[PDB]
């Protein structure tokens, strides 16, 4: 799920920070942060069960 | 990290970036000085291949027609400028992107730059003072288009002549080809882990031991 | 004369190095066991052109819309020892692949000896990214340019958008592949990412009646 985009321009950091420097990068990073936070929470719950 | 490492193509030249604007053309093996996928102020730190410029004459009445909605998955930079001090409106079917009756009648240009990156050996990008190679120490990377951090070491991977990067079984960059044709693998970001503190409880002493989880 | 291409027409999808991995990619490929018209021809966005000649019998290609002094066209020939390419209003086993995608005309190459009688040989091989050109013209048809003087024969195939499962060797070169749309079994292989599968029942993609 790390090699998976979530609607952002790119799925790898340092390639949004390289081509953007300000709020434009913040809007893309928030899409990745949300997507990676869900797949991590889903993993933990399935481990508890 | 411990140091900064940079590696750029040794080619040096003065670029026609200025001549073309004031007068489709290719630009390669130059050093330009100086948006739909890149920031203008961030353009002078990335290295592309064969930047192309599309040039044509149209008055400001048609500048608002050149934009997606030009491919939809492609990027580029657009400049325009007017000074006043042909076209087709009949054709059976439209055209695919990047392919090629009346007169406007001017009485008293639009440059669509295209960037190609990380495909062929880097040949077009701005000033960047190079640096020597350091190995076996957590350092910073500034290869052609790979800014990161890790530890470098000689590699034993048989690159094909037409390849310049490396990939793992999970699509991570665990190898690279130096712009001087050397295969050095950047394995791991040196070291990281967790920290745990062992204490007798603060009701008998204030002495603690620390465990570092996964380290040599 | 219609022949069958067993497993020919595999090329390197990108310029990245890989080892001991299986890669699922979607692109314009040549599906395994298709029809090739043995010639002794519209482009349709992709052509697998392979030729067999004894001592460089013939060579050449032409691309365009009308192909008669009316619209732009492209040429690829050999003058003395180098390839000549131009774009104007013009008047023992070669393996090539031509693709027209977003202006750029890509090209791939391969070579192999063959000892065949009168048709295409069997087996598989690989091609490489040799050329790619910003011609910028609309290509609809093509036709090879012959060299009149020995029997000569060239074949043509058609590329379609399909998904392949390519196997990479530790040495870094593509070895085998699976076409994930030929058989129900082939779809199963591309789903579990293997080449041998234990007995059982496995659920795969869904189906609709269009
Ligand atoms: C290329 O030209 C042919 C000529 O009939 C036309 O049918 C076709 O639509 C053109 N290409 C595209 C992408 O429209
Ligand atoms: C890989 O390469 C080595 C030598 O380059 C060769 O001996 C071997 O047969 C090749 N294929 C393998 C190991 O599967």
């Amino acid at each position: 799920q790390l090699s998976s985009n979530f609607g952002a321009i790119s799925s790898v950091l340092n390639d949004i920070l390289s081509r953007l420097d300000k709020v434009e990068a913040e809007v893309q990073i928030d899409r990745l942060i949300t997507g990676r936070l869900q797949s991590l929470q889903t993993y933990v719950t399935q481990q508890l069960i | 990290p411990s140091g900064d490492v940079v590696r750029f193509p040794n080619i040096t030249n003065l670029c026609p970036f200025g001549e073309v604007f004031n007068a489709r053309k290719k630009i390669s093996n130059c050093v330009a000085d100086y948006c739909y996928g890149v920031s203008a102020t961030k353009l002078n730190d990335l290295c592309f291949s064969n930047v192309y410029a599309d040039s044509f004459v149209v008055k400001g009445d048609d500048v608002r027609q050149i934009a997606p909605g030009l491919p939809d998955d492609f990027m580029g930079c657009v400049l325009a400028w007017n000074t006043r001090n042909k076209y087709r409106y009949l054709r059976h079917g439209k055209l695919r992107p990047f392919e090629r009756l009346n007169d406007y009648g001017f009485y008293t240009r639009v440059v669509v730059l295209s960037f190609e990156l990380l495909n062929a050996p880097a040949t077009v990008c701005g000033p960047k003072l190079s640096t020597d190679l350091i190995k076996n120490q957590c350092v910073n990377f500034n290869f052609n288009g790979l800014t990161g951090t890790g530890v470098l070491t000689p590699s034993s991977k048989r690159f094909q002549p037409f390849q310049q990067f490396g990939r793992d079984v999970s699509d991570f960059t665990d190898s690279v080809r130096d712009p001087k044709t050397s295969e050095i693998l950047d394995i791991s970001p040196c070291s990281f882990g967790g920290v745990s503190v062992i204490t007798p409880g603060t009701n008998a002493s204030s002495e603690v031991a620390v465990l570092y989880q996964d380290v040599n | 004369t219609q022949h069958t291409s067993s497993m020919r027409g595999v090329y390197y999808p990108d310029e990245i190095f890989r080892s001991d991995t299986l890669y699922l990619t979607q692109d314009l490929f040549l599906p395994f066991y298709s029809n090739v018209t043995g010639f002794h021809i519209p482009f349709k966005d992709g052509i697998y052109f392979a030729a067999t000649e004894k001592s460089n019998v013939v060579r050449g290609w032409v691309f365009g819309s009308t192909m008669n002094n009316k619209s732009q066209s492209v040429i690829i020939i050999n003058n003395s020892t180098n390839v000549v390419i131009r774009a104007c209003n013009f008047e023992h086993l070669r393996e090539f692949v031509f693709k027209n995608k977003d202006g750029f005309l890509y090209v791939y190459k391969g070579y192999q000896p063959i000892d065949v009688v009168r048709d295409l040989p069997s087996g598989f091989n690989t091609l490489k990214p040799i050329f790619k050109l910003p011609l910028g013209i609309n290509i609809t048809n093509f036709r090879a340019i012959l060299t009149a003087f020995s029997a000569a024969a060239y074949f043509v195939g058609y590329l379609k958008p399909t998904t392949f499962m390519l196997k990479y060797d530790e040495n870094g070169t593509i070895t085998d592949a699976v076409d994930c749309s030929q058989n129900p079994l082939a779809e199963l292989k591309c789903s579990v990412k293997s080449f041998e599968i234990d007995k059982g029942i496995y659920q795969t993609s869904n189906f609709r009646v269009v």
